[PDB]
């Protein structure tokens, strides 16, 4: 009786998104709302459901602001570039003569495409395609990074591709890992088992190294394994006393920065399962607020430096508040191709001998190339040429690429994944060199 | 009946309120007409002036009218009011 | 009602709420005859009501700033029409097309030919009677007037269909077989 | 594997080849041969 | 006084900080999370008002009373504009970066309000139109001048204060336009009373009842609670008609209820409301942290 009740049942989403893209100076707002506020429906209706995508208001007003970004970038761009020749500037001339949809397109695209399930990426561009006609994503070329990928990947026995190639999809993967990277302070890899998300982020750490000449340190933590007492540290109820948690601790090694932490550049990966019980103390961190609050009353503001970061096979029992604060880039399991390990499996038998153990794992960054040091071994021959004989075997179409997809409709007692078979595989064949 | 390229055709549906003739309505005391193949037609939206003898009647699932699937513009058959079409709760359902 | 609430000046006051209480009674009976009266039943209950009479009478004591009487044109109509259609009444409505069936009935009542002699609160009553607004100004008159209605009332006064009413029957007399369904062998154990 | 290979495998029909080991020699060779007949002392015949 | 600057989100609206003079012994202004600052126009002495409580409503008065005596320059600084053909781009960037983004929309509010009045005064009956197309010629203006600046490269502060003008200005505009097509010719005609109105009266001594926000009914004061840099609204007809039954229904004493789907913006348009309003909102969640 005392309440006066009111049915807000539908925003207008089309008149939002005009009034936001009129904001952000697009000279057409009309049509590019009209066609987006549709758009983000069908994405909502056609894509398989997932508790990650998210077409709510929020996220089309953030893709939007993140439009008038790029808007804004491109000006400046053209600008610096009319500058650097002889040129007379003008901000609205050169705001005039831009494609306002390929802007939004390129926000739309970016902001989702790293959340996309492989199955669900040629929807998404058949609905695009079909909302924005005849306009079209060109990625943004990242020459100098690809380049350190490159050497990299050869350095670490892993197979690289410049899209649409045998590990095009990886480099691209990671490519989306160092713009969300730059664009948020926290962020996710959610693929499945197997693939290549802790590889991917291991490579460009290293390649960020030779890149920008910063040290790239990672700090890896199972949060599951350990106790939320032990992980954030637990506060004595007599005898008043602060035992530092391991995450509390890192985060205090960096920010004292007795080693000149802060020079360097440092990530914390949570390799294992999100939960909502041990991400309660890293919502604050991992919000904008960027402080972590102990029960000690003590307040660690998170440096610039400091990336949280996250593997998980899924995110089914991860708490909704905890995914809206992160980025993501799902690392679905058809990035990784039986091809590229078995390039990766002859690629580490070609060079890594099989006896020699630990000592000389360290010598092996002491040569870029390790030249006078192919017969670092017999062993090392008798590998080599078992990979020799091996090679022919392990095509694209090959013998054990055959038999693998036959032996996944068998049904086994435990669950039948691609890496365990093939890692069993390629430990058969290492004894095998070793009985030779 | 041929259809278009951008024509598909529906069967089933029911008119709760009035009758179709020549692809116009008018109101009838039946409980619930059949409709016949029904084609719908997607045309590009031409700046054509809503004409007064056009009634925006919805497409509920069913009987119930618990949810809305679209909306259908009718031409009037005769020069009944609109509203008319409003009070009496005309409206189209996908299954009886 | 309190007797003293509508017998306030302007004279005109009566008359509205007369016009009031039949839309209420108007979008009320017609939820009998969901879905046909409306997309779902809402909860049209008293405290709208009261919030009509106190908008009402607000707007009333605004425009005619204590004038024993005020013209049918001088009535603030579209304050009316768009209070009721989105704030008392519409609140609770949520499809659009049951807005729309509110905003019809409001702009067919609320209006300055309301005052005429010659209204007609409901058109076509069994597709050939009409009824006609209450000729009368104070509260005695429109009340006599309701006493003085017909028994026989027909889904027409609403607007609705005649064959409604063969719709709802049907609706409960399946309502019944169903109920006696679920009676049939809870009670029966052979 | 053996409709799609081109390796050789044991020609013996009634044996699947996972009971065969491939020797040092390419050639294979059946588990049975590497499989010993022991003797059990009566002081441990359930407990061995 | 330092341990208390944390404490300071819980109490107040948008007051993250306080400003303190070196010694700590006078209080100068406020701050926002965004870094906005406020200056008192007359600092709170600590030292005279020694017990907590005696200056923390010593500042709070200051902050309504330096909120009102801005916004009244700042209306004064806009009707130049209001009243103007053409508007010269840098004075206007000067006049939006010497205000805050509160008293700078709530300026521009109380311009076109005061405008429009005066507009509607002034046809009176005749059928004249032309005040009004004044009116939207002048909001369209200030539309192209705002469009031209924010595509420029601007500070974040000022970029926040420019796409609160624009979303302003876009429901000025479509609203004058609403006025000129149902050619409304009165004052007191519904279509005009059921649009939100400004009124500023400078000369009332009170610093509490000087602007006077009405909606039909409803006529609530400006509470001068400092908001910050807050998120604005695109007033939708929804948002319009959840503001006009908000309003009726605090008139009328009643308690609000908008009910519906998630993701509809229903506590975000309340907290718009509130904040319309310069009213303390304070949003209680109701899941697992209540
Ligand atoms: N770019 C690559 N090229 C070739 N092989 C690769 C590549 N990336 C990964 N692999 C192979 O895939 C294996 C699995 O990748 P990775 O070590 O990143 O595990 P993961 O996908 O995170 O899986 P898990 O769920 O087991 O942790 C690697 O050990 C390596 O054998
Ligand atoms: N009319 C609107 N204008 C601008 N933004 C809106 C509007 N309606 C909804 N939104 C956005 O959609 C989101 C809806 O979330 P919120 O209102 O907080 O909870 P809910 O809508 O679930 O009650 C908000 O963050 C808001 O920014
Ligand atoms: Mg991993």
């Amino acid at each position: 009786k005392l309440f006066r009740s009111l049915a807000m049942t539908k925003p207008d989403r089309q008149l939002i998104a005009q009034v936001m893209l009129y904001s952000q100076g697009f000279r057409t707002a009309e049509v590019l709302a009209n066609k987006i506020v549709p758009f983000f429906k069908l994405c909502d209706e056609q894509l398989s459901s997932q508790s990650h995508y998210d077409f709510g208001l929020r996220a089309l007003k953030s893709v939007l602001v993140s439009a008038g970004n790029v808007k804004r970038e491109r000006i400046q761009k053209i600008k610096r570039e009319k500058e650097e020749r002889g040129e007379a500037v003008d901000e609205g001339e050169i705001a005039e003569n831009l494609p306002e949809q390929e802007i939004l397109i390129q926000s739309v695209c970016e902001t989702m495409v790293p959340k996309l399930v492989a199955e669900d990426i040629p929807l998404l561009f058949s609905l695009l395609s079909d909302v924005f006609p005849g306009v079209q994503y060109h990625r943004g070329e990242m020459t100098a990074l690809r380049e350190e990928l490159k050497k990299v990947c050869q350095e670490m026995y892993l197979t690289y591709g410049d899209g649409e190639e045998v590990g095009g999809m990886w480099v691209e993967k990671v490519l989306q890992l160092y713009q969300i990277t730059q664009i948020n302070h926290g962020l996710m890899m959610v693929g499945p088992s197997g693939s290549g998300k802790s590889m991917a982020w291991r490579v460009l750490l290293k390649a960020l190294e030779r890149l920008e000449g910063v040290e790239g340190v990672a700090h890896i933590i199972d949060p599951k394994a350990i106790s939320k007492d032990h992980l954030y540290g637990t506060l004595d109820p007599n005898t008043r006393e602060w035992t530092d948690g391991l995450f509390t601790h890192v985060l205090r090694k960096i920010i004292d920065n007795v080693r000149g932490e802060l020079q360097k550049r440092q990530w914390i990966v949570f390799d294992g399962d999100v939960d909502p019980e041990w991400v309660e103390n890293l919502n604050s961190v991992l919000d904008d607020n960027k402080l972590l609050t102990l029960p000690n009353g003590e307040r660690l503001s998170l440096p610039p430096n400091v990336r949280i970061m996250f593997e998980v096979q899924d995110l089914k029992y991860a708490t909704l508040a905890t995914v809206s604060r992160c980025g993501m880039v799902w690392f679905s399991e058809d990035v990784l191709s039986t091809d590229m390990i078995f390039n990766n499996f002859l690629a580490r038998l070609r060079s890594i001998p099989l006896d020699e153990g630990e000592d000389e794992a360290q010598r092996r960054r002491k040569g870029k190339e390790d030249e006078g040091e192919e017969a670092a071994s017999p062993m090392l021959q008798i590998q080599r040429d078992a990979a020799t004989t091996l090679q022919p075997y392990f095509t694209p179409n090959g013998l054990v690429t055959k038999a693998l997809e036959h032996a996944f409709k068998l049904e086994h007692i435990m669950d039948l994944t691609r890496l365990r078979c093939l890692g069993s595989l390629f430990s058969m064949l290492h004894q095998a060199c070793r009985n030779v | 009946a041929t259809l278009d390229a951008c024509s598909f055709g529906v069967t089933g549906l029911k008119l709760q309120g009035a009758t179709c003739s020549n692809n116009k309505l008018s109101l009838s005391n039946a409980i619930s007409t059949v409709l016949p193949l029904t084609q719908l037609r997607w045309v590009k939206q031409t700046n054509a002036e809503k004409k007064a003898n056009v009634v925006t009647l919805p497409v509920y699932l069913n009987f119930t009218r618990a949810d809305l699937i679209f909306t259908v513009d009718f031409e009037i058959a005769t020069k009944e009011d609109p509203r008319s079409f409003y009070e009496r709760g005309v409206a189209v359902l996908c299954t009886e | 009602v309190p007797v003293s609430r509508i017998c306030k000046s302007p004279n005109e006051r009566a008359r509205l709420y007369f016009l009031l209480a039949w839309f209420h009674a108007i979008i009320q009976e017609r939820l009998r005859y969901a879905p046909l009266g409306w997309s779902k039943k809402y909860e049209f209950g008293e405290s709208d009501l009261r919030s009509a009479c106190d908008t009402v009478d607000t707007w009333l004591d605004d425009t005619a700033k204590g004038r024993q009487n005020i013209s049918p044109d001088k009535i603030p109509w579209s304050a009316l029409k768009t209070l009721m259609a989105q704030s008392i009444y519409g609140g609770r409505v949520d499809n659009e097309f049951d807005q729309r069936l509110l905003n019809t009935f409001l702009e067919r009542l609320f209006t300055t030919r309301s005052f005429d002699s010659e209204f007609k609160l409901a058109c076509k009553v069994d597709g050939h009677k009409d009824i006609q607004m209450p000729d009368g100004i104070r509260r005695e008159e429109f009340v006599q007037w309701v006493e003085l209605l017909p028994d026989t009332q027909t889904p027409s006064w609403l607007g609705l269909p005649n064959n409604a009413e063969r719709v709802l029957l049907t609706t409960q007399g399946v309502d019944m077989i169903s109920k006696m369904l679920k009676m049939q062998m809870l009670e029966d154990e052979d | 594997i053996r409709r799609i290979t081109t390796v050789p495998l044991p020609a013996a029909p009634n044996i699947p080849i996972i009971d065969y080991e491939v020797s040092i020699s390419g050639e294979w060779s059946p588990w049975q041969a590497k499989v010993p007949q022991i003797e059990v002392e009566t002081h441990k015949v359930a407990a061995p | 006084v330092a341990k208390l600057q944390k404490h300071f989100k819980k109490m107040f609206a948008g007051v993250s900080s306080i400003i303190l003079s070196e010694d700590n012994s006078v209080v100068l202004g406020i701050s926002s999370r965004e870094g906005e600052e406020v200056t008192f126009k007359t600092p709170v002495s600590i030292t005279e008002h020694p017990k907590i409580n005696e200056w923390l409503t010593l500042v709070e008065k200051e902050m309504r009373v330096t909120l009102a005596k801005l916004l009244a320059e700042s209306v004064t600084e806009v009707e130049i504009f209001g009243k103007a053909t053409s508007i010269d781009p840098n004075t206007y960037i000067t006049w939006i970066d010497k205000y805050q983004a509160q008293l700078v929309v709530l300026s521009a509010q109380i311009a076109w309000s005061e405008n429009v009045e005066a507009a509607l005064s002034s046809i009176g009956g005749s059928g004249d139109s032309a005040p009004l197309q004044s009116v939207l010629s002048n909001v369209e203006v200030t539309l192209n001048v705002l469009a031209d600046s924010v595509l420029m490269e601007q500070p974040p502060l000022r970029r926040r204060k420019l796409e609160h003008l624009i979303t302003e200005l876009v429901h000025q505009r479509d609203v004058t336009r609403s006025l000129i097509k149902s050619k409304i010719d009165n004052a007191k005609s519904f279509e005009w009373l059921s649009q939100m109105r400004f009124y500023f009266d400078p000369k009332q001594t009170d610093v509490l009842q000087q602007l006077s926000i009405q909606m039909a009914n409803a006529k609530f004061n400006y509470g001068f609670e400092y908001l910050g840099v807050q998120d604005k609204l695109v007033q939708t007809p929804l948002t319009d008609r959840c503001y006009l039954t908000m309003t009726q229904a605090l008139e009328a004493r009643l308690g609000g209820s908008p009910f519906g789907p998630a993701g509809t913006g229903k506590t975000e348009s309340v907290k718009a409301l509130g904040h319309q309003l310069g009213r303390f909102v304070l949003v209680f969640n109701c899941d697992e942290t209540f």
